[PDB]
């Protein structure tokens, strides 16, 4: 009964939750949680970026629009849209 | 091996493709196509806005179509809303 | 040598940065920054909508800022409207 | 008195028009008009693509969302935004 799109969104949310709850505020990602999520769950889409810890750091800084050193889900979803676009583009 | 998260992102592209292929330009979803997408793919709290209201919101360049990057606005808003729900 | 069209596109990025560099995250334009942007950069037929209405319309992810891709929504709407006016 | 953003948008409109007006509907780009504009005015941004006429045709076809073999300004501006984004990145 859950649609294809709804399942994909639930996958995103559950993956964010998996890491956000490890430490600190349970609904945001701190830097270490973000790094863990990217290294494991985006090991292909961010393969080049993962090779440099400082690049992963800059991506989180850029996403962290209220500059509180954590990523809310609202902040994080923008990465998801950007990566979906990037994947769409390279399947040309 | 793509991860489950990566496969979910690629699946989002596939959802869009399901509807852009119905008619016309295959990189465009038109008013009725979006109505069908909202009806099949989105929850009631998203649908209740109205397909025409969503179309006007998503068609940034007002060319009468919703392209993939415009569709991503809906996906972001759906994501943000579902996340709110999952802890409420 | 960039063409004049190409320089125009690069200049759109410069306009965003004039405002995104005011405070906080350098990839973010906050609600007060966006008000200054509309007042300085956009014509009356764009400004009259009001900075709060525009901010709500551009802040797609509701994170309290307008990023560069969100700002491009405003650029598209301003271009379409300007094009209408010019004829 | 024109702002920087306004000047840049005027440059876009006037570039579109330089080509749209030459032939056919005066406010849309037909295929030859789009090709000319891309060839000359996007010679750097679309340098690789310009080497293949079929690539340019496909770009236009993608942008042509009402499938009328012409780009309106509405359709064309989506390219300008994509290109600004690509330059930014
Ligand atoms: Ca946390
Ligand atoms: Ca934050
Ligand atoms: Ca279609
Ligand atoms: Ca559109
Ligand atoms: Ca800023
Ligand atoms: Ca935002
Ligand atoms: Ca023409
Ligand atoms: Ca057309
Ligand atoms: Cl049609
Ligand atoms: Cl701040």
């Amino acid at each position: 009964k859950m649609s294809q799109l709804e399942r994909n969104i639930e996958t995103i949310i559950n993956t964010f939750h998996q890491y956000s709850v490890k430490l600190g505020h349970p609904d945001t990602l701190n830097q270490g949680e973000f790094k863990e999520l990217v290294r494991k769950d985006l090991q292909n889409f961010l393969k080049k970026e993962n090779k440099n810890e400082k690049v992963i750091e800059h991506i989180m800084e850029d996403l962290d629009t209220n500059a509180d050193k954590q990523l809310s889900f609202e902040e994080f979803i923008m990465l998801m849209a950007r990566l979906t676009w990037a994947s769409h583009e390279k399947m040309h | 091996m793509l991860t489950e998260l990566e496969k979910a992102l690629n699946s989002i592209i596939d959802v869009y493709h399901k509807y852009s292929l119905i008619k016309g330009n295959f990189h465009a979803v038109y008013r009725d196509d979006l109505k069908k997408l909202l009806e099949t793919e989105s929850p009631q709290y998203i649908r209740k806005k109205g397909a025409d209201v969503w179309f006007k919101e998503l068609d940034i360049n007002t060319d009468g179509a919703v392209n993939f990057q415009e569709f991503l606005i809906l996906v972001i808003k759906m994501g943000v809303a579902a996340h709110k729900k999952s802890h409420e």
